[PDB]
């Protein structure tokens, strides 16, 4: 038998910082760097899929996950925080379509998602997620991209970097990236933001993409991957 | 059965209710007031089921009076009118519903004079005339002949006046007494009670 | 309302027709009785419009959904489970009756289920007002392992059946056809019934109304 | 509905009919009463469609699970109480009697009978509609110690004259024989049926 | 062996060296409890505990370290007494309800099973403590035959030939690996339960004790009971006969 | 600055200033407590357990002692870490392998069962009430689509499927073991599998051990049932390898 | 010390400190003293008085015709005990007709203590009784501690000094087994006055006594009512 | 479990709450937010925290919330808190509208939230909300209004007010400057653009750095809008060239 | 019946860009009537109506309550909604009192901000969409209100001929019915402008 703490295990410091907040901002900064760049006719996002052996199944498990047939994840931070977020996303994004008879706008499912994030930093005996998730989408034909993080906020971008190297990485794209991109060249410049902060030989086992269009959400195949990497 | 009957001027609004508090096939008052106040300008008449009546009423008039004292100023006619409308419908598909059909009258400062139906089912109407009981069957006719949108205070009375006695000719219940008040620009006044 | 399922030897073929009707007066004479469920999985309703609807619109979310969380093609078997359950919770009140096919790697399935959370599963049916008509067609000319297209016309002669014999049957014919490569939804696929023509004009010259009161808002 | 359950030496023997009627009119004419709650244990279903199909769903589920418990396969007995203890928490809510029968190694070929929330374990049993008509039939046609094969008659027989004399009953005969070594599934069709007076 | 301050006080919190500590301490109370013992026979199982007589006011046969969980089941506990009897009272609703669920005396390993998970579930949280006590399990059926659990404070359980908790569990274990328990009678067991109950006991710390014994086997039709006066002083003087 | 602590994160499952979980890494240590080693591995017909089995006395129950179990007939697991926490995580195993095909009426997935059990773990993981689990779970079976597959769950959360895969005291040698057997392109059939399972704990440990001191745990493609092999089979592969 | 503050911690001596602080509850009441023979049993207690003008505490409560208690430590968690036996008492007698036996109510007690030693922000009943019964099997002296262990025993003594009668009664305790209802309580009084100091002893306001058996139902003398057993006294010896 | 209690609904020996006095620090980091209230209206003006090359630009606003058809709000300290209370506002406003059947008065908003926020220093033993909110709106009783929220639930009524970083040199500088009784909307907006250019940080002052909103009452219909960029070009440069005039 | 105790009619017809939404305007308690200007149609939005047909109390409530959640759309997206959104949000709200329901049959017709294009339909009491190219019809005069509906609606009516038609509809129709009538209020909804006429209908 059991019954949970009723009390925030996020508080706020003299300083006026909730300290736990900030303590998983760290978590993510720490984890796998990941990439996204929205690019005028679609959405790319890639990540480092490194598992640092060749024992493990490469085919196994994703990180670049569909929540619809329009709206795609990726992660930095904890794997098993971010896939709870998955989880709770999908199911969002079917209440959303129950009752409206409509995809969901990208913007109103990170709105929805930040929200479950903004609980754990104020309810009982919880820690915050140490997740920061990107979200792409597609709806009224336009492209979207989004951050949302640890605290329960959340950004619109037009391209961005987090993880290992997030600071690195967001000033190559300031350089590297122009609006008004064509989709298979946004790819390139994601790889690109990637090749950056990886530390190794690049495969298409070793990372891992997904695209996103007026023909939906989908993640690229191996073989397709192998194609960008030349 | 009681009764129950309003009528709306260009900047008043005329009211009057039975003064019969009735059991089985006794008359057990002569004097009984039909009428509660929520406001100084608002007047709620009330008619139906015999304790569903006073309950439901001051629990609304307890919390328009509440209203009152948690913003320093009174609800208007339309808001307090709404107000009594939801606590009913609310309680309509429910376990114990209210059997009661009241009469909402009051005066606005800015859009004057107002008069509101309500049905024991919770239908929100707001009209230039109205009359409650079995004895609206009887009177609306004669509202509908000699109302006109700009009728005088004076000949308001004499419309009720006409209303009232044929209460006493036609109607088989016998309601000798009528609570009569008028609402305006300076709040509520008693008026003299038509007596039979 | 007629809808009927059938299993042949490449897949399934689902059928309805399009009349809805309110008291003993038709409402829609184009309604969609044929439930997008999974992409190679679809389900004809019968009984309460709206109770068959959401029914359907509930087990199809919470097919995809499970799609995404599996990763794999939804299992038709999957489908009618979900129903019944959900179904038999609610003891009948939810008047949905349904015929669900779909393909697997399992290969081509049909069910039916009641709503009071029964089911069967067998090669050809019938629910609806008019099932009595396309059991009748389904028992007096069904062979196993039918080509698509003698399937395809018995499908429509056996919901065509319901149309003319039943008062609550009418309107078009839509066919749902799932096969291993694909699942191709053919609405209207044949109308018996077409009248357009109309031999008065009722027209009014404007100003025949008599209009008390006219306010504009320009936007 | 006819069903019948059959208990000789080696196992036991399950017999249903393949028909469900609503009312006057028929939805299902092939349709398998015999639903198996374990490896070794069959239950036939009568009464409420619904209500039948959903218990022999939940008791298989409970019996998987206090199998894996136990690691052993679950006795016959303890798949009879946990229908009688559904239909019984149920019975004003759920119209079912289900012929739960089996095989176990300690104790082997068992039936029982659970109708209205009791248990009692008979040489055999039968439920249904049906089973009004054959009660005459089973009580002059039963011998002990009857082999397979002539248990498969006498299920056979008594639910073909209960098919003929019952509105509610027909189709085909569906039969399973439960033995240490399997289960054994065989349907009989209408020209295999057996034959007596009609008229 | 053990950390001060921080990493003990809850059993929700894990030390450096990944460890639950609350769970070891649990451990400590059985390890200071007089020694219980229970070994697998032939045709059964026999339980003996020393119970160490506080005061000579108490009665010959207060304070009961041997339970009867089942008709066909027995318990014999070692640690805090308080937890050892809401653990038989656990043990015994378990029983029940295997009985109203499924009809049929309930397998002591499943038994075992059962309990341990109640037993592991006070170990995973700040809100409950650990059961401060480790307690065994025996059983005889024609089917199954003999068989002996014992279950600790962590949750863990375990079939056993011999077993032994408390005290001198380490005394008695090494008493045990002498006999052939595997083609013994009962009936000769008893006899020599007594004896290493004798050989374990410290006469010069502890002031005295009294021998408990318990019955479940073939010759008790499969129920668990209590030996008898008559048997069990013959095993008290062969315990006392043989200690020279 | 590496491995900083404040507040307390070293307690209870919350942030520390680094962003880690200190109480969930400690679990990972205590499955190392239990002082044995579990080794997997995957061939192209079917999928080997491999985990010794320490008897201390003959007063014990043999056969009562293991880390082999069954969650379902296609389905089976090795555990490693605390005996009482592993048992605890087999019993949730077996309710949630019953539930999955309950309520969508096929059997469940082997990489649904482990992602399953997962999410689980990340309850304990983000509620600071309870302690994680201080055990690890290696899940076999064969996959109707998909072939054989081996699987493995965490106390942090973290789930994956592997070629082959080892956990426990003497995990990290026997990973590298591994992956020279891996590199090096052998015909995996069911001999190979098993023996490369064997000689990889036999070399890590240095036994050469008896029959009775390891389990072995089996799914193949001919017969998906999950069993254990007993002493008189094991012993059959022990002198295959001396040959 | 920091193992001592909740039910819920063990120190690393395998021990819980919270429910020994309790037992210490038991210690600074004031002593009572049970005893039984082969148809009777006795209770016998020492009331105490705070201040002259105050009265003396009530150390004898009523459970049941059958049974009774005395009771050493907190006040409220006494009362507290004794209306659940009261109420266990009650539910045997509504559901079966028959009084409930005593080796029953007292593992009952067992049950329910145990409870609140386990759980977090729960603590110890911080009361020691003495239970005196009759039923089927004979008399009964039973005891219950803060720790939800209990006793079946032939004479017992708990409180403040109870050592001394401790090794009264364990002297005597072949004796009681046919002893007359007179001697027996006579025996339960002495081992009462080796608690109290050499200056004072037994007063007819400072002892109370409870007797259940085959004779009669569970009473309480008081006052007046008590001075028949202290008439007849051997006197104080050292 | 007492153990890891933070206990943030506690007083301190002086007599005031700790987490309410260190969520106030939080909003003195946050974006410098002023609300400035005029004769025939109602503004407000917001400091842009969220400002990049990169950043998209989907929304119409930052940091200024639509709550009411009559009635908008500003946000000061944790956006996600922010967001939180903001949609909370937008209910409490609909379930009055659902009631009564008009416009919740602007004040009663402001008490509605307030209680919730109020409740959190009081009870549950949860961190409070580190926010503090500016209202503006109009009803139908005392006209264009403006409001201040704190963490505490304490609120008041302000003609000119300011939250956020600089808060306490961004009033004083409008107490010197606000004319009450003869401030015009024209007056204001040319206010709110003098006060932020000296309190702001990259000392310039640009089009995307700040963040302005109208409210107003046109043809007897509350009209509430966020700024255009080109508008806010103008207002930024009439204070520029001001900025030229102003030596000889 | 229980729809009858307050009767009302409500119609909608679709046209060349454009939409016209109609209803009666009795409000009576079976034998009587009460008020003659009694309001059923209501406004979603700018471009978009809903009319309400069944018993009065129900009509204002999920009027009511339906605002409460359209408002809140409408502030949480940035948008403002599309006729099909709005059809099932009156389809959730109306299912989720299934075993309880409001007694009220709903008409939406209104054009597709930014899109243009003519949307109508009409709903269950329990919330089942009914969506169509050409009319529908709501209340106790149904089968009057589908007799002229066939015989008058013609596919492409310019604004100036498509309120003639939709207002001869609606003036027969309820002639014929008892507890319909007191005056007929039409909406004609175009890009441009909306159009609201009260027609010289019959008084008894
Ligand atoms: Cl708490
Ligand atoms: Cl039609
Ligand atoms: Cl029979
Ligand atoms: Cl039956
Ligand atoms: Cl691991
Ligand atoms: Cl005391
Ligand atoms: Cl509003
Ligand atoms: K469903
Ligand atoms: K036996
Ligand atoms: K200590």
């Amino acid at each position: 038998a059991k019954r949970g703490y009723s009390f925030s295990l996020t508080t706020f410091s003299p300083s006026g910082k909730l300290v736990q907040i900030e303590y998983a901002l760290a978590a993510v900064a720490g984890g796998a760097p990941s990439v996204g760049i929205k690019a005028a006719n679609g959405v790319v996002l890639a990540t480092e899929k490194k598992q640092k052996s060749i024992l493990y199944d490469e085919r196994s498990v994703h990180k670049v996950e569909p929540i619809t047939k329009h709206i795609g994840l990726v992660y930095s931070g904890m794997g098993p925080d971010y896939r709870v977020l998955v989880h709770r996303a999908r199911k969002l994004a079917q209440q959303y379509y129950l009752v409206y008879q409509e995809p969901i706008p990208t913007a109103q499912l990170v709105q929805r998602v930040a929200s479950v994030m903004q609980e754990y930093t104020q309810s009982g005996g919880v820690r915050p997620f140490g997740v920061s998730l990107l979200i792409c989408g597609w709806n009224e034909g336009r492209p979207y991209l989004f951050q949302s993080d640890p605290s329960g906020a959340y950004f619109a971008w037009k391209a961005t970097a987090m993880g290992k190297n997030y600071v690195n990485g967001k000033t190559f794209l300031e350089k590297r990236y122009n609006e008004d991109l064509e989709l298979e060249d946004a790819i390139h410049t994601a790889i690109l933001t990637l090749k950056e902060s990886f530390e190794g030989q690049m495969t298409e086992d070793n990372i891992e993409v997904g695209i996103c269009n007026e023909a939906g959400f989908r993640r690229l195949t191996p073989t397709e991957v192998r194609d960008y990497l030349a | 059965m009681e009764y129950l009957i309003g009528i709306q001027g260009p900047d008043y609004v005329l009211v009057a209710s039975d003064r019969v508090a009735a059991s089985n096939i006794v008359q057990m008052k002569d004097d009984h007031d039909k009428m509660f106040k929520m406001s100084e300008k608002i007047l709620l008449l009330c008619v139906g089921e015999a304790g569903d009546t006073v309950q439901f009423a001051e629990y609304i008039q307890k919390n328009v009076q509440l209203y009152k004292m948690r913003n320093g100023y009174e609800l208007s006619p339309t808001a307090a009118a709404n107000f009594t409308r939801r606590n009913l419908a609310d309680c309509l598909r429910s376990r114990t519903p209210y059997h009661v059909n009241l009469l909402l009258a009051g005066y606005d400062e800015h859009e004057g004079p107002a008069l509101y139906y309500m049905d024991y089912l919770a239908a929100l109407a707001k009209a230039p005339f109205a009359a409650h009981g079995y004895g609206a069957f009887l009177t609306l006719s004669i509202l509908d002949r000699y109302y006109t949108p700009t009728i005088s205070r004076e000949r308001a009375v004499e419309l009720l006046r006409k209303c009232l006695e044929e209460l006493q000719k036609r109607f088989i219940l016998n309601l000798p007494t009528f609570s009569v008040r008028v609402i305006d620009k300076d709040g509520i006044h008693n008026l003299e009670n038509i007596a039979f | 309302t007629t809808i009927a399922g059938l299993v042949f030897r490449d897949g399934v073929i689902l059928g309805a027709d399009t009349r809805a009707t309110n008291d003993s007066v038709v409402a829609d004479k184009s309604c969609e009785k044929i439930h997008f469920i999974a992409p190679k999985i679809y389900c004809c309703g019968a009984g309460v419009a709206a109770d068959t609807e959401m029914t359907t619109r509930m087990a199809a979310s919470k097919m995809e959904l499970h799609a995404l969380s599996t990763g794999r093609e939804p299992r038709v078997a999957t489908v009618t489970r979900i129903l019944r359950q959900t179904l038999f919770r609610y003891q009948g009140h939810v008047g949905a009756s349904l015929v669900v096919g779909g393909v697997d790697l399992n290969g081509p399935q049909l069910y039916e289920v009641h709503p009071h959370g029964s089911y069967s599963r067998l090669p050809f049916t019938a629910l609806g007002s008019g099932q009595g008509a396309a059991v009748a067609l389904l028992e007096d000319r069904f062979q196993p392992n039918m080509t698509l297209e003698a399937a395809q016309e018995l499908l429509v002669e056996a919901i065509t059946a319901g149309i003319l014999s039943d008062l609550g049957s009418g309107g078009n014919v839509d066919a749902c056809v799932i096969t291993a490569g694909g699942a191709k939804l053919q609405r209207a696929l044949s109308t018996p019934t077409e009248p357009v023509q109309r031999a008065g004009r009722y027209r009014f010259a404007p100003g025949t109304t008599p209009v008390l009161t006219r306010e504009v808002r320009p936007l | 509905t006819t069903i019948m359950a059959v208990e000789f030496d080696g196992g036991v023997v399950v017999g249903s009919d393949s028909r469900v009627s609503a009312g006057t009119a028929v939805v299902n004419r092939v349709f398998d009463k015999l639903s198996p709650l374990h490896q070794r244990i069959f239950c036939a279903l009568s009464g409420s469609a619904a209500d039948a199909q959903a218990i022999a769903d939940m008791a298989a589920y409970q019996l998987e699970l206090h199998g894996l418990e136990l690691e052993e396969p679950p006795l016959v007995l303890a798949a009879a109480n946990v229908v009688k203890n559904i239909s019984y928490k149920y019975r004003e809510d759920l119209l079912a009697h289900l012929i739960v029968a089996g095989w176990d190694q300690r104790e082997g070929g068992q039936v029982y009978g659970t109708m209205g929330g009791m248990l009692i374990r008979q040489p055999f049993t039968i439920g249904g509609s049906g089973s009004s008509y054959i009660y005459g039939y089973v009580d002059a046609a039963y011998k002990p110690g009857m082999t397979p094969e002539e248990c498969r008659r006498f299920t056979t027989n008594a639910i073909t004259l209960a098919m003929n004399r019952d509105g509610s009953s027909g189709g085909v005969i569906y039969l399973v024989t439960i033995t240490a070594a399997g289960v054994d599934h065989r349907v009989i069709l209408g020209d295999e049926l057996p034959k007596f007076y009609d008229e | 062996s053990s950390i001060g301050t921080g990493y003990d006080l809850s059993a929700s919190t894990f030390s450096p060296d990944g460890r639950v500590f609350q769970v070891e301490y649990a451990m400590k109370a059985v390890e200071n409890s007089s020694t219980a013992i229970g070994i697998r026979c032939k045709d059964g199982v026999v339980f003996g505990v020393e119970k160490l007589v506080l005061s000579k006011l108490y009665e010959e046969g207060s304070n009961k370290r041997l339970f009867n969980v089942d008709r066909h089941v027995g318990m014999a506990v070692a640690g805090l007494l308080a937890d050892a009897r809401s653990l038989a009272d656990i043990a015994r609703e378990e029983a029940s309800n295997f009985r109203s669920n499924f009809g049929y005396n309930i397998p002591l390993k499943h038994l075992a099973d059962r309990v341990a998970m109640y037993v592991h579930a006070y170990t995973l949280y700040s809100a409950v403590r650990p059961f401060g006590c480790s307690f065994m399990l025996g059983s005889y059926s024609a089917n199954d035959g003999a068989q002996l659990y014992m279950i600790d404070p962590s949750g863990v359980s375990y079939g056993y030939w011999g077993c032994a908790i408390g005290k001198a569990r380490q005394a008695a274990k090494t008493e045990i690996e002498k006999l052939q328990m595997k083609e013994m009678t009962c009936r000769d067991v008893v006899k020599e339960v007594a004896k290493i109950i004798y050989i374990v006991h410290d006469e010069v710390k502890d002031k005295a004790f009294e021998l408990e014994l318990s019955w479940v086997g073939e010759l008790t039709k499969g129920r668990h009971e209590i030996v008898p006066k008559d048997i069990r002083e013959e095993a008290e003087k062969y315990a006392k006969e043989s200690l020279k | 600055s590496r491995g900083s602590s404040a507040g307390f994160d070293r307690h209870i499952t919350i942030f520390s200033p680094e962003g880690r979980l200190y109480q969930v890494e400690y679990a990972f240590k205590a499955i190392n407590q239990g002082g044995l080693t579990s080794v997997a591995v995957r061939g192209k017909d079917c999928a080997v357990i491999v985990t010794q089995k320490k008897v201390p006395d003959k007063l014990l129950d043999s056969s009562t002692v293991t880390h082999l179990f069954k969650i379902t007939e296609s389905i089976g697991c090795v555990m490693t870490g605390m005996t009482a926490d592993s048992r605890s995580q087999v019993q949730r195993a077996r309710y949630e392998a019953a539930n999955w095909k309950y309520k969508y009426g096929y059997e469940i997935p082997v990489d649904m069962l482990c992602k399953r059990i997962a999410d689980i773990s990340q309850v304990y993981t983000q509620n600071a009430e309870m302690r994680p689990l201080g055990c690890c779970m290696i899940l076999i079976g064969i996959d109707e689509e998909q072939g054989p597959q081996v699987y493995k769950c965490d106390p942090a959360g973290y789930y994956c499927g592997f070629k082959a895969t080892a956990a426990g005291v003497k995990q990290t040698e026997s990973t590298s073991f591994l992956e020279k057997k891996v590199k090096k392109k052998f015909d995996w059939t069911f001999e190979q599998t098993v023996e490369t399972a064997i000689t990889c704990l036999s070399t890590v440990l240095s036994i050469d051990f008896k029959p009775s001191e390891i389990e072995v745990g089996v799914v193949t493609v001919e017969n998906p049932k999950f069993r254990i092999l007993t002493e008189a089979e094991i012993d059959a592969h022990l002198v295959a390898l001396a040959e | 010390n920091q193992y001592d503050n909740d039910v819920t911690v063990w120190s690393p001596q395998g021990r819980i400190h919270q429910i020994e602080y309790a037992m210490e509850a038991v210690k600074q009441g004031s002593a009572t003293v049970g005893l039984k023979s082969k148809t009777h049993a006795v209770l016998v207690a020492l009331k105490r008085a705070q201040s002259e003008l105050a009265a003396h505490q009530k150390k004898i409560l009523h459970v049941d015709n059958h049974i009774g208690i005395s009771i050493a430590g907190l006040t409220a968690d006494a009362r507290l005990l004794c209306n659940f036996m009261r109420q266990e008492c009650l539910d045997s007698r509504f559901v079966f007709d028959r009084p409930l036996p005593v080796s029953r109510l007292v593992s009952l007690i067992g049950s329910k203590t145990q409870i609140p030693t386990q759980r977090y922000g729960r603590r110890p009943y911080g009361v020691g009784l003495l239970i005196a019964g009759y039923d089927d099997m004979g008399p009964h002296i039973f005891q219950t501690c803060p720790s939800a262990n209990y006793f079946d025993c032939r004479a017992m003594s708990i409180g403040a000094r109870s050592q001394s009668a401790r090794t009264y009664l364990e002297r005597h305790m072949s004796e009681f087994m046919e002893c007359n209802l007179d001697e027996l309580v006579k025996h339960g009084l002495r081992a009462l006055r080796e608690t109290l100091p050499a200056e004072q002893d037994l007063t007819t306001k400072n002892v109370s006594i409870g007797i259940v058996g085959k004779d009669l139902e569970f009473t309480i003398y008081d006052d007046d009512d008590v001075s028949p057993f202290l008439d007849g006294l051997e006197e104080r010896p050292q | 479990s007492r153990r890891y209690d933070s206990r943030t609904t506690i007083f301190s020996p002086e007599g005031r709450l700790y987490q309410v006095e260190y969520a106030m620090e939080a909003i003195g980091h946050a974006g410098t937010c002023l609300g400035i209230l005029a004769n025939d209206g109602v503004l407000l003006a917001a400091e842009r925290r969220n400002i990049h090359k990169l950043l998209d630009e989907v929304f119409f606003s930052e940091k200024i919330y639509k709550l009411n058809e009559d009635m908008a709000c500003s946000v000061a300290g944790i956006t996600s808190d922010a967001n939180v209370l903001t949609n909370e506002l937008r209910l409490i406003a609909q379930r009055y509208l659902l009631q009564y059947q008009e416009p919740i008065p602007c004040e009663q908003l402001v008490t509605a939230l307030c209680d919730i926020k109020q409740a959190y220093t009081q009870f549950g033993g949860k961190r409070p909300f580190g926010v503090s909110l500016l209202y503006i709106g109009w009803d139908k009783h005392y006209g264009f209004q403006l409001y201040q929220s704190d963490p505490s639930g304490n609120y008041g009524g302000w003609k000119a007010t300011c939250i956020g970083n600089n808060s306490a040199a961004a009033v004083s500088m409008l107490k010197q400057d606000y004319k009450e009784g003869e401030m015009t909307l024209k007056s204001a907006l040319a206010l709110a653009v003098k006060v932020l250019n000296k309190t702001m940080d990259v000392s310039k002052l640009s089009a995307e750095k700040v963040e302005i909103a109208t409210l107003t009452r046109e043809s007897g219909k509350t009209v509430i809008r966020v700024l255009k960029q080109k508008e806010v070009e103008q207002l930024i440069k009439k204070h520029e060239e001001e900025e030229a005039k102003a030596e000889r | 019946s229980i729809m009858s105790y307050n009767g009302g009619a409500v119609m909608a017809m679709k046209g060349k860009n454009c939409v016209a939404i109609a209803a009666d305007r009795r409000f009576g308690i079976q034998a009587q009537m009460v008020t003659t200007d009694f309001q059923k149609i209501f406004p979603m939005g700018d471009r978009l109506y809903i009319g309400l047909a069944g018993l009065a109390t129900d009509v204002q409530t999920v009027a009511q309550r339906l605002k409460f959640r359209l408002n809140l759309y409408e502030l949480k997206e940035g948008r403002q909604i599309k006729p099909y959104t709005l059809m099932s949000m009156v389809a959730n709200l109306l299912y989720e009192k299934r075993f309880g329901p409001y007694y009220t049959e709903p008409v939406i017709a209104g054009l597709d901000p930014k899109t243009f294009k003519p949307f109508i339909c009409s709903l269950d009491l329990i919330g089942c969409p009914m969506v169509t190219d050409d009319f529908v019809v709501s209340g106790t005069c149904s089968e009057q209100m589908y007799g002229m509906c066939e015989s008058l609606w013609e596919p492409n009516m310019d604004p100036e001929h498509l309120f003639e038609t939709i207002s001869q509809a609606m003036l027969n129709a309820v002639d014929r019915d008892a507890v319909s009538g007191m005056g007929v209020i039409v909406h004609v909804i175009e890009k441009d402008k909306i159009t609201t006429r009260t027609l010289k209908a019959r008084m008894d």
